[PDB]
């Protein structure tokens, strides 16, 4: 029995998020209203205090004389679907005849969008993201030529046997998905759900995954959360013998049904590595351009 | 009304005369977890006084050639009080924070700081300078403690991102003509309802002077900077033996 | 459509209209979102708001 | 036709003299009234700003 | 059709009938226009009109 | 659909929804099954059940 008083008046057990703000609609920009001259004391919108860390609130009406303007300019193309749902390159897989990378007619690619910076710098504006996807595969020889060849793809989730060869038993794909496709056909294209254990893909993890005495030889696991490693993507030329033709495979990602959180700044230095925000130190270029004099253009 | 403020949580209390308004990070207050969002079945513990009070970390100095600092939360309190001695026992953790910063000066001094709160502030090394040499940051730069760690390249915040855009986060300034403190309140920012307190480090406080300190001789040169903070709505779960790290 | 609520946005307070053929809603189209905003979450998140005309510090 | 709005709300065409003041009669000097002592704060007629 | 009014003719005082599949109306068909004319805009734009029978200059 | 009941599940006590074009229902889609369980068929198949709290052997 809760007979004391400090337990009755307690704030413990509050599953509610006190929100000061509340969203509003805005299918168009704001309509500028009319104003006239004012010569009063006290009222003074220009003088702000920015130490508080809030933005200004002065407007065209309260600083100068305006007219009425009925703005019909939409705000629909600044949304996230209309900003992210545009395909871009995320990977490349080579299957050459004789080389050093992948000569035996198979290749494994670790699913990771962070290898090309047009698409990485768009997502790295946000921290947590929750999105479906739509991959697309474009196969071609180095010359762009199109050849009559059969190909197999296989999504290898975590904990599953990675194939070690072209004639392996992991290619029966009884439970894993797969995509047979030819090059004479159009690009392959499939859809993807949100596959994480968590509730969002975080592009930035500040911590270590495991416990232990973190020595210097195990600092390569800084910034590694396994709730983003969504597995592996395998590919091979179907057959028992080697192929007559080299090949290259390009992978495009298109995001849809997006939700984002946590705005944060944007990269200004060139990328170097993956899963790693490192920058060159002796080559810190400014954020932008420069000139000769503050008093002159 | 907007200048004078007081902050009473726990046994402790803070006053201030030349302050500004209070900020709520990302527009909402802390909270305890819902029975829908949560996943673990064990009943937490919620002390409500012994942990939710103001702790004072360490007192820096602000010279003219200073560059900046950062602190990682909630790493700062893992060896301090009944808070820390719960966070070692348990495995799961949830909390908010109130954050108060001090720097006083007379009416002849001048300067400005920027007091920002950035979630998931990964640190990045310089790649040997040439760019090719892959490196990684050591343990004393990612969890430096309560004694803080000093920046080397503050224009990029040591992560390839400018400081010019750090105001989009919950920020405040300390312009010594106007104010002398900055109060910031923050909820629990993570994709998961509970998460560890020792491995993971949810956000980092930054303090970077933009306009440098300056004065004239005969005036007091020592201009400290003190950092005060309080947990709020703290929960714990997964009891077992104490783990330092 | 007698399909499943597998999409990522299941649980959001906005309305979409989409086109689909397979039973799995993460294969649907992006569609149109609901047009809303909340700049006071990032620009004026203060506790005690102030008036435009009247000066903040008093 | 005055169909715009900045013409409707316009202050142009004002033949009126906004007068803050207004005359009053005074056939005699003012009659001094009675007073007593006061020991209050805030109220302070002596302190002016010229 | 629950599509957008992105077309160029959005704001004209004529009616069309079209066929479309995508959500963006500038991908629709041309269709049929409304059949109208106004030759007096280019042939007789005068201020004070005159009669056919009666001579103009009087 | 004026098709035949050739499918294998004709006679089960669950309901499906499917998509088909040919007249033979074994060419239809798999679809969605009815979500049910019966663990007491494999875990507690005893004749005289017992209570959680009270001990079994008495
Ligand atoms: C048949 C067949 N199926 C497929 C098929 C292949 C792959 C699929 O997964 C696509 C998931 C996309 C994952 C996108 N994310 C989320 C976080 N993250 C990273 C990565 C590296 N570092 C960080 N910090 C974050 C990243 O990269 C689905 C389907 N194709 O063939």
């Amino acid at each position: 029995g809760d007979r004391v008083a400090d337990v009755i008046e307690s704030s413990i057990g509050d599953s509610v998020s006190r929100a000061l703000t509340h969203a509003l609609p805005a299918p168009t920009g704001q309509n500028t209203q009319v104003s006239s001259h004012r010569l009063d004391t006290g009222k003074v919108p220009a003088l702000q205090a920015a130490e508080i860390g809030a933005s200004s609130n002065a407007s065209d009406e309260s600083m100068i004389e305006t007219r009425c303007v009925l703005n019909s300019h939409s705000t629909a193309e600044t949304t996230l679907d209309s900003f992210f749902s545009r395909a871009g390159l995320v990977g490349e897989i080579d299957l050459p005849l004789k080389g050093t990378t992948n000569p035996n007619g198979y290749a494994n690619w670790d699913i990771d969008i962070t290898g090309y910076a047009q698409m990485r710098r768009k997502v790295e504006l946000f921290t947590y993201m929750r999105f479906d996807a739509e991959f697309t595969f474009v196969a071609c020889t180095p010359t762009g030529e199109v050849v009559p060849q059969l190909l197999q793809y296989m999504f290898v989730p975590p904990g599953a046997p990675k194939p070690d060869s072209r004639e392996s038993l992991a290619w029966q794909t009884a439970t894993n998905p797969s995509v047979f496709v030819k090059l004479s056909d159009p690009p392959a294209q499939v859809s993807v759900p949100f596959m994480s254990p968590a509730s969002a893909y975080q592009w930035f993890y500040d911590g270590y995954p495991t416990f232990g005495e973190h020595k210097q030889e195990k600092d390569l696991e800084y910034g590694a959360m396994p709730n983003n490693m969504m597995g592996t993507f395998s590919v091979r030329t179907v057959g028992t013998s080697k192929s007559k033709y080299p090949l290259v495979v390009r992978i495009y990602m298109r995001m849809k049904h997006v939700r984002a959180w946590i705005p944060r700044p944007m990269r200004n230095q060139n990328y170097l590595f993956k899963a790693n925000p490192n920058y060159a130190g002796n080559s810190i270029k400014p954020t932008g351009a420069s000139r000769t004099a503050i008093t002159t253009l | 009304s907007d200048r004078v403020a007081q902050l009473t949580i726990g046994n402790s209390t803070i006053t201030t005369q030349e302050a500004a308004n209070i900020i709520v990070g990302y527009g909402e207050w802390p909270s305890y977890c819902s029975d829908s969002d949560a996943t673990a079945v064990d009943k937490p513990t919620r002390p409500d006084v012994s942990v939710n009070r103001f702790y004072t970390l360490d007192t820096k100095l602000w010279e003219k050639s200073s560059k900046g600092w950062y602190w990682k939360f909630p790493d700062v309190l893992t060896e301090t009080g009944v808070f820390g001695q719960n966070a070692q026992f348990h495995y799961l953790y949830r909390s908010g924070f109130c954050i108060h910063v001090q720097c006083n000066a007379s009416k002849f001094h001048q300067g400005a700081l920027l007091v920002a709160v950035l979630p998931e502030y990964v640190i990045g090394t310089v790649a040997g300078g040439t760019g090719t040499e892959d490196t990684h940051p050591p343990y004393k730069q990612t969890q430096p403690g309560a004694d803080g760690f000093e920046l080397q390249h503050p224009y990029v915040l040591d992560a390839g991102i400018p400081i010019s855009q750090l105001t989009v986060c919950p920020h405040q300034w300390i312009n010594l003509r106007t104010n002398n403190c900055a109060t910031i309140i923050v909820p629990y920012i993570n994709a998961l309802p509970f998460d560890s307190a020792l491995n993971h480090c949810n956000f980092g406080l930054l303090v970077v002077p933009i306009s440098p300190l300056d004065y004239d001789q005969g005036a007091t040169p020592v201009i400290p900077i003190t950092i005060t903070l309080a947990p709020m709505c703290s929960e714990f779960a997964g009891l077992r033996q104490a783990v330092t790290q | 459509s007698h399909e499943n609520s597998n999409s990522a946005t299941e649980g959001s307070t906005i309305n979409y209209t989409t086109i689909n053929y397979y039973k799995d809603s993460y294969a649907a189209t992006a569609g149109k979102q609901s047009l809303k905003q909340d700049p006071d979450k990032f620009a004026n998140p203060v506790k005690d708001i102030f008036t435009e005309m009247a000066a903040p510090l008093k």
